[PDB]
């Protein structure tokens, strides 16, 4: 599968 | 709610403890309780909310995929009765309940009170994400409407992020990453996915020179995910 | 019980699906439902029961240790209120509830109907294990009684296993392994732990020549755990 | 910590 964003974003 | 009697600050403190203990169901319940206090969330608190529910739904998505794979094999050969379908449906229903809970928190009333770009884009991205998770398991007469709800939320977030945030902003980057995944995996639009990932990556590359060492590290981490996807997709 | 309406065979089938999906809370609920049908469990079914609850309580034990460590640091320095204790107590209470559930199933009525050595020793070992997990978090006026309940169950299982099972039997080996862990970690008896591990290992070594390749693999896997502990303990 | 038995035993 494709990589999606981490949950924690600055 | 079971958290109505606990102080907001105590709920946040316990959410952080639950994260350390890898108790993400607890973490999500604590952060749901904190949201329901009615005050806006700080940047750190928004991240705690997202970490908690992303981990909960992440376990459900992984389980659903295992069970769905087994179910599809069974339909290729020996009959084994309704159990695989029943249990896949059980997990699917629990997953949908978690997505509905998150979407309910965003609608009542996180998004309408979020005026700054960093909060509004973060929440609209979340709305797109949890409609995307619903789309992953949707098969009936509302799959099209679920997909368009994800698309609409991502598009509103994109419009704001392009106007109000620099191209290296990690929220903007994570949003573009996830919208590109939506295009590739949900919307049958691999070319749109590839184009968005490439333009996002290149516009971030050209803005890296403006950043501190620590911000550079934050931004390049997400940029690498865009690159990993482009390598998978091309 | 919520599983009262489901067929025994369907509960077993879904327990195996849950294992594949790493949904161990579901797996435990399915196997609890299967036990409550009132029929004895086969060897495979006993293993499913143990796998399910060991994984559930394993997550709770890991979380409890994280929180207990944080709590003990807080008492060395800034005051932060009751939250750490409260949440440690929450996890501890949930852990104790799972142990009580397992012990209840063993007492009503798995152990009393288990006549063969393989089943009776397996269940008595489980009884010792879940009293040991209770002992890990016990601090009050019943810690001594919890410890003696674990000891008593392990000792009954040991007596049967030495009389009825070969020294390489994996159930006998896993029982001796866990009783030695009880001695070292719970009962403040490291010398007893070491002696039991060494004699168990040596008596198994001398019986390996009687085994098929596949049984040899089963037995040596547990023997290596005895060896790993002896290396840690000496 | 010490190693304890796997759950599944033959
Ligand atoms: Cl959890
Ligand atoms: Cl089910
Ligand atoms: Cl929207
Ligand atoms: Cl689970
Ligand atoms: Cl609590
Ligand atoms: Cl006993
Ligand atoms: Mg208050
Ligand atoms: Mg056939
Ligand atoms: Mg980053
Ligand atoms: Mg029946
Ligand atoms: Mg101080
Ligand atoms: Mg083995």
């Amino acid at each position: 599968r494709s990589h999606s964003s981490p949950a924690s974003l600055q | 709610g079971a958290m109505g009697s606990m102080e907001r600050a105590s709920l946040i403190q316990k959410a952080k403890l639950a994260e350390q203990a890898e108790r993400y169901e607890d973490m999500a319940a604590f952060m749901k309780g904190a949201v329901e206090k009615g005050e806006e969330l700080s940047c750190e608190e928004r991240n705690l909310l997202s970490v908690a529910y992303k981990n909960v739904v992440g376990g459900q998505r992984a389980a659903w995929r295992v069970l769905s794979s087994i179910e599809q094999k069974s339909n290729e050969s020996e009959e084994k009765g309704p159990e695989v379908r029943e249990y896949r449906e059980k997990v699917e229903t629990e997953l949908q309940g978690v997505c509905d809970t998150v979407l309910g928190l965003l609608d009542s009333h996180l998004i309408k009170e979020a005026g700054d770009a960093e909060s509004r884009v973060f929440y609209l991205k979340m709305k797109g994400d949890y409609y995307r998770y619903l789309a992953e398991v949707a098969t009936g007469d509302d799959k099209k409407r679920i997909i368009d709800s994800a698309r609409s939320a991502y598009q509103e977030a994109m419009d704001i992020s392009k106007k109000e945030m620099p191209p290296t902003n990690p929220i903007r980057l994570g949003l573009a990453l996830n919208f590109s995944v939506f295009h590739y995996e949900i919307a049958n639009s691999p070319e749109e996915a590839i184009s968005l990932a490439k333009t996002t990556f290149d516009e971030a590359m050209a803005d890296l020179h403006t950043l501190s060492e620590d911000s550079y590290k934050d931004s390049t981490l997400i940029m690498q995910l865009l690159r990993d996807n482009l390598t998978l997709w091309t």
